[PDB]
């Protein structure tokens, strides 16, 4: 947690520093992007280069753990420039201009790392439900309890917090919320 | 007049005019003080720039201090608010005050643009952290704006110490609302 | 007066006020007469000067006008002319697209016996001739197109008894922006219209009858405010339009 | 001795002087164009201007005829000229139809009416604009207080000279006067580092003015090695002198860094792949002939044995692994050795504005080129080429303003295509054996072949002949013979035909350093082309490209081979 | 700028044949009304002149079509195409109008 509040600030500096000519691009696109109800924001990678490169470092080695935090500094700026709060987790879209690797180039040597490429969509799927923040009870002991949910890959607790039996907890369908998930395939 | 819309609202240019026909305080690096040419103005008071001594402070109209600083016969001290503790002091009543909006003169866009721009090495703090002040400032007023925009009638408005290029950009929307909503309280009387 | 600074202070306001208003403004006829005479006789001495300098020279090869305290001066005269030019062009043409969008309301004006406006004082001579040959050249156009062909029931193009109007009028309830100056000198005393207001400075008091309530407009306060309600603030330079 | 290093400020004054007026423009440029140089040297000249309240013209001409054109139209009125590039080695009071006495306005010597400003870098001088012209006037950098000693004294006396001892006499002086001419012509400065001479003199140098020296200085590096090699500790000195300060505290998007930080002879390292630049490299080409396949087989195991795999090598360089960007330079250092390319590694000057990225100056300078040379009844066919020619200048010239940066990243794409193109070319012409070696010259003629429509431009054809010069430096075969390379039009029927001069190794010894080798190629044009009635169009700046009818081509190369002087 | 449009040289940007007989007469009586209010009273300010406000007493211009020389008062400018002027901008103001001349 000692580095972890490091990252998010200097993200929130990023957002609220980087500048061309006369004009805050990053900060105008979220004020723009809110307006018409867009909570999202799509970040160029040769900035994030040209402003700090231990920053896009941090990025390229650890993308699962590191891009979390850097959706919850988009979403702390936002609350800043926006509010003096109905406002969901943003999302983080990402631009790259790096050799294209094909699909058959793919194997084990490119696990946990980010990758482009290109093909050609065969089938979509159907919409399906994710849970993001989860209301939780108790069989026995019956008491409130709340779980936060990000989808960069959890399980209810296997135990009880205050005999109860061993992993006892249901979810509370109502007051949970929920988001968007497809499937693809390329080819 | 006529072309490019201009009918009922003035364009940047013509604010930008505006604002460069007021005063300005300047440092001239010359002397044109009279032997014990001369400049003669039919719009400005001419006193001043007759009688000039190096090192002192005098105070003219502002385009004529752009001009004198194309050459290098002049130096222009920006006004007091622009600095990071008057600017941050602002900034704070902005956000005590949620209802009300803040003092601030109703040039002080158009002047912190045109002082960037042009006399960039006079300012004694450095200018990214005035920039971002003002943006800061800007986004806040913003919000107001926003939310104030919710209590429109037929009757009258009161906007207190809104700016004039922030009353320019938003004049023909509030207009034309409070217009339709009058035709359509008359109809019906 | 007798001040070349209030000269340029008059027109500015009476700039601003034309672009923003409904109506036809009354026109300042001294103080044009007074900015054009200034710019006739302020050009003819720039034009001397530049003569003197430019004789001078080519008479025995002499030196140009040495550069110190010598090209400031002339060059300030020429763009100080230049803007106020400038400015005079911009309100005339604004004020002619004006005359333009309201040929007939102003001809039933002059024509109507029992009105106290009357086209010698809010239209200016030059503008007179404007609009009379303006009038006569759209009134041959439109006869020669369309209106020949028509029963002489309806040949009028000023019909005030048809099933519409057609005889524009200028808006007298158009919402504006409003500074509240106050007394355009001072004497607050003497101004009998303020009258004080609870842990204020003195407000002005106007009446919407359509909506029959009373507001009142504080001074330093920015209003949007209908235009009719407001005519003789304006008027009294009580107020400016912004 | 017109004007000297030191007298550069007084002539500064007499064009504030009569040139400056809030009322009236009174000072002509005409600069050279196609020629990076001249375009920096005019840029700085401008700003000086702009900053004075000086109003100015600019006029892009191509060849002789158009200054002459240009000239008759000019008015009175227009006290000051500058010819920029070009101007030095002919007689311009000739030329031009100047009559001395006809310029006399401010009768006194004269002062005249009008004063005429030679700004070039082309030796041999002119004797007579050097040392019998007043209207015209030179900028001097030292050659004359120098190397023309005995020839004022010959001028002079043989000017005033005018029972046997005379006969004697005037014949020995007179051979001491040819013996000036008849010599080839080479570069020996830059226009750029004179202006900034000027600027120091004046006191108004800063960090864009040296930016521009820069660019101006590193343009000579492909073709004249010893005039940077000479210039080079100068502008070392001049960047440590204009440093902001020291411990910056933090990168703000305000800040400007001009920095002195190890590069490579490598062709758009930052802008592309490391294979891309070690493979588009006209130096690593003539060490390893890469346009057989022994030359790729060579590169691959190269850059096997470095340690660099061979798909990170192909990654953009933004996105190259951080671990092997850091550790570069020792790679480099222990490995190059091997194979010969030790001398890929010194030093330059990188500029970075905020958080845009990294620029190199030479980089600039190509992109600047491939600007020039792309972008945007046969006598109307080259006059509309020569109108795109003159129109490509103002795109490079806006590509030198810090707003225009997209400009800049097209020229880098040009010059990438133009790179690729050339390479191209170059193989083909390699491998069928298209060179011919002659006693006097070797020959290349291009009749066939696709893209031949990009050599009508004369830098194309340099860029060409550049590559084949240095492909040829560094073969075993010991030589120093020039290159003649011809190109073909079809839309006009025309040859265009450019002389290169021998270039030796670019690591070999300073014991062969001196001035380097003279082009002769003017002086055996212009003999054949008086001699002979010959359809040949000699109007460009350099005198070494010529425009010949198809039909005239091979007589006129057989009179060369019998000119001689080659 | 006035003038009598069609009859004269024209910016080209109306072709003749789309107006009616009556709306070219109309335009015609028009223009000459124009012409005669720019010779009243307002001799000196140029009411067909720019309506840009002035703000940049210098400025850089690039001729776009090729031309002789002009006198202008107290100097000459000479239009040879593709070249580039640092001038006052009261002086090209008619040159940019007309198209001779682009950039400000
Ligand atoms: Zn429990």
């Amino acid at each position: 947690d000692d580095d972890n509040t490091e990252i998010i600030k200097s993200f929130k500096n990023f957002i609220l520093e980087f500048r061309l000519d006369s004009q805050f691009i990053y900060r105008d696109q979220l004020r723009n992007n809110i307006l018409v109800k867009n909570y999202s924001l799509t970040v160029n990678m040769e900035h994030l280069i040209g402003y700090n490169e231990d920053i896009y470092k941090k990025l390229s080695d650890e993308p699962s753990d590191i891009i979390p935090l850097f959706e919850t500094a988009i979403t702390q700026v936002a609350k800043r420039i926006s509010i003096l709060n109905s406002l969901p987790t943003f999302q983080l879209i990402l631009n790259s201009n790096a050799n294209q690797i094909p699909l058959r180039d793919l194997d084990s040597e490119h696990v946990s790392k980010i990758v482009r490429l290109s093909g050609i969509i065969i089938s979509t799927s159907v919409l399906s439900s994710r849970a993001t923040y989860l209301s939780i009870m108790c069989r026995n002991c019956r008491h409130t309890t709340s779980i936060t949910i990000n989808n960069f890959n959890v399980s209810l607790p296997r135990s009880c917090l205050s005999n109860c039996g061993p992993d006892p907890y249901i979810i509370i369908h109502e007051s949970s919320k929920f988001i968007d998930q497809q499937f693809l395939k390329l080819q | 007049s006529l072309p490019a819309h201009l009918q009922q609202t003035f364009s940047p240019e013509e604010i930008q005019f505006i604002v460069e026909n007021e005063p300005i305080k300047i440092f001239p690096r010359i002397t044109t003080r009279q032997k014990i040419t001369r400049w003669q103005l039919i719009t400005t008071d001419d006193k001043a720039l007759n009688n000039m001594v190096a090192m002192r402070s005098t105070e003219v109209v502002l385009w004529i201090a752009l001009l004198l600083k194309q050459q290098s016969k002049c130096s222009i001290v920006a006004p007091q608010w622009l600095t990071t503790k008057e600017l941050d002091r602002k900034i704070q009543y902005e956000k005590t005050h949620p209802d009300r909006f803040s003092e601030l003169p109703w040039n002080w866009l158009v002047l912190a643009r045109i002082l960037f721009n042009k006399a960039k090495d006079d300012f004694h703090d450095p200018i990214h952290e005035l920039r971002g002040k003002i943006q800061d400032l800007r986004e806040i007023r913003q919000i107001k704006v926003l939310k104030g925009l919710k209590y429109l009638n037929e009757s009258h408005l009161q906007l207190d110490n809104l700016s004039l290029l922030e009353i320019n950009e938003l004049r023909p929307f509030i207009t034309e609302i409070m217009d339709k909503l009058r035709e359509i309280h008359t109809a019906s009387l | 007066y007798v001040s070349p600074q209030q000269d340029f202070s008059d027109l500015m306001k009476s700039w601003k006020n034309e672009r923003c208003s409904p109506e036809l403004l009354p026109y300042p006829h001294q103080l044009m007469k007074r900015l054009l005479n200034r710019i006739s006789m302020q050009s003819q001495l720039i034009e001397n000067i530049s003569m003197g300098f430019l004789d001078m020279q080519n008479a025995s090869n002499a030196n140009p006008p040495m550069p110190n305290e010598s090209k400031l001066p002339l060059l300030c005269m020429e763009t100080e002319l230049e803007r106020l030019k400038f400015v005079i062009r911009s309100y005339i043409r604004c004020r002619l697209s004006k005359i333009d969008k309201f040929s007939l309301y102003l001809r039933q004006l002059n024509e109507d016996e029992n009105s106290l406006i009357s086209l010698t004082d809010l239209l200016s001579k030059d503008e007179i001739k404007y609009h009379d040959t303006h009038s006569l050249i759209w009134l041959k156009l439109v006869n020669d197109s369309i209106l020949k062909y028509m029963p002489e029931e309806l040949q009028a193009i000023n019909d005030t008894e048809g099933s519409v109007n057609m005889i524009d009028e200028p808006d007298w309830n158009k919402f504006v922006f409003i500074h509240v100056n106050g007394p355009p000198d001072g004497k607050w005393n003497e101004d009998p219209l303020l009258q004080e207001n609870e842990f204020g400075k003195p407000c002005y008091t106007v009446t919407i009858p359509d909506l029959k309530e009373e507001v009142e407009l504080t001074i330093g306060s920015i209003y949007v405010m209908r235009y009719e309600v407001i005519r003789d603030l304006l008027r009294d330079d009580k107020v400016a339009l912004i | 001795m017109y004007y000297g290093i030191s007298q550069f400020s007084e002539a500064y004054n007499k064009i504030l002087r009569n040139s400056s007026s809030h009322s009236s423009c009174q000072l002509v440029i005409f600069v050279s164009c196609l020629n990076i140089d001249a375009l920096c040297a005019t840029k700085m000249l401008s700003l000086l201007f702009k900053k004075q309240l000086v109003q100015s013209q600019i006029v892009p001409i191509f060849g002789y005829s158009e200054l002459r054109r240009h000239y008759s139209q000019l008015d009175d009125n227009i006290n000051s000229l500058l010819l920029v590039g070009f101007g030095g080695v002919i007689d311009l009071e000739a030329f031009l139809e100047i009559d001395p006495q006809e310029y006399v306005i401010d009768t006194d010597e004269q002062s005249f009416r009008r004063d005429i400003y030679v700004l070039d870098a082309h030796r041999p001088w002119n004797l007579d604009n050097i040392f019998g012209s007043q209207i015209i006037q030179c900028f001097d950098d030292g050659t004359v207080d120098d190397t023309l000693g005995e020839q004022k004294e010959a001028y002079y006396k043989l000017l005033e000279l005018d029972r046997k001892q005379r006969k004697k006499q005037i014949h020995e002086y007179e051979g001491v006067l040819e013996e000036y001419y008849s010599q080839g012509t080479t570069v020996v400065n830059s226009i750029s580092a004179q202006i900034y001479s000027l600027l120091s003199a004046i006191g108004e140098t800063n960090l864009s003015n040296l930016w521009l020296n820069i660019l101006g200085t590193t343009s000579l590096d492909i073709a004249y090695a010893q005039v940077y090699n000479r210039l080079y500790p100068l502008l070392q000195d001049e960047v440590k002198r204009l440093t902001p300060s020291s411990r910056n505290s933090v990168k703000t998007p305000d800040t400007l860094t001009l920095n002195i930080q190890p590069d490579y002879y490598l062709f758009l390292l930052r802008h592309s792949s490391l294979y891309d630049s070690f493979y588009y490299s006209n130096y690593v080409n003539a060490k390893l002939s890469l346009w057989n396949e022994n030359g790729k087989k060579r590169l691959h195991k190269m850059f096997a044995r470095m340690g660099i795999p061979l798909s990170t090598a192909q990654e953009t360089w933004l996105y190259m692994d951080h671990s092997i960007k850091r550790e570069l330079g020792i790679i480099f250092d222990k490995n190059l050795d091997r194979y010969g390319l030790q001398d890929i590694i010194r030093d330059g000057f990188v500029r970075t504005l905020g958080y845009r990225g990294s620029i190199s100056a030479s980089e600039f300078v190509e992109a600047l080129t491939a600007l020039l040379e792309v972008g945007n009844n046969s006598a109307q066919k080259l006059t509309n080429l020569r109108k795109r020619w003159v129109s490509n200048f103002w795109l490079s010239w806006d590509a030198l303003d810090d707003r225009k940066v997209e400009l800049l990243n097209r020229g880098i794409q040009l010059a990438q295509d133009l790179q690729r193109a050339i390479f191209n070319t170059g193989v083909a012409i390699l491998e069928k054996k298209l060179i011919k070696h002659l006693r006097i010259y070797r020959l290349c003629v291009l009749q066939d072949g696709p893209d031949l429509d990009l050599y009508r431009n004369p830098l194309t054809l340099l860029r060409l002949g550049n590559w084949l010069i240095e492909c040829c430096a560094e073969s075993e075969d010991k030589q120093l013979l020039p290159m003649v390379l011809a190109s073909i039009d079809e839309n006009t029927d025309t040859y265009l035909v450019a002389g290169l001069t021998p270039r030796y190794p670019r690591g070999l010894d300073t014991i062969h350093t001196k001035k380097p080798i003279l082009n002769n190629f003017s002086m055996a044009f212009q003999q054949i082309t008086a001699e002979t009635d010959a359809k040949v169009r000699i109007d460009n700046f350099e005198s070494s490209i010529i425009e010949i009818r198809r039909e005239d081509l091979s007589p006129f190369l057989e009179k060369l081979t019998l000119s001689g002087l080659l | 700028n006035g003038l009598d449009l069609m009859s004269s040289i024209t910016f080209s940007q109306q072709d003749t044949n789309n107006l009616s007989h009556q709306e070219q007469e109309y335009l015609k009586e028009y223009c000459d009304l124009i012409t005669d209010l720019k010779s009243g009273d307002l001799v000196d300010i140029d009411l067909s002149g720019s309506l840009v406000p002035p703000s940049d007493v210098f400025i850089d211009v690039r001729v776009l079509k090729d031309a002789g020389e002009i006198q202008t008062e107290y100097g000459v400018f000479n239009l040879i195409k593709d070249s580039q002027f640092f001038v006052r901008q009261s002086d090209v103001e008619r040159l940019i109008q007309q198209g001779y001349l682009q950039k400000i």
